[PDB]
């Protein structure tokens, strides 16, 4: 379901992912990419 | 301002008249227009 609708209006080209370092140190994490087409 | 269009971040106050049911009238939502008579509705929308 839609979350959000954003007016930013600029152009994206890259992306990066944000990983929070809990009390550095982190525990193992599973992500996935996948691409629209 | 600039009122080139654009996406419009600043818009002024748009107008909603009371809304009436159960009798036919020319009807706009947010700029859907249509012609009909509205009534309570059991269909279950989604919230978005």
């Amino acid at each position: 379901e839609p979350l959000v609708d954003l007016p930013i209006g600029i152009n994206i080209t890259r992306f990066q992912t944000l990983l929070a370092l809990h009390r550095w140190t982190a525990g193992a994490a599973a992500y996935y990419v996948g691409y629209l087409q | 301002f600039e009122l080139l269009h654009a996406p419009a971040t600043v818009c002024g106050p748009k107008k909603s008249t009371n809304l009436v049911k159960n009798k036919c009238v020319n009807f706009n939502f947010n700029g859907l227009k249509g012609t009909g008579v509205l009534t309570e509705s059991n269909k279950k929308f989604l919230p978005f």
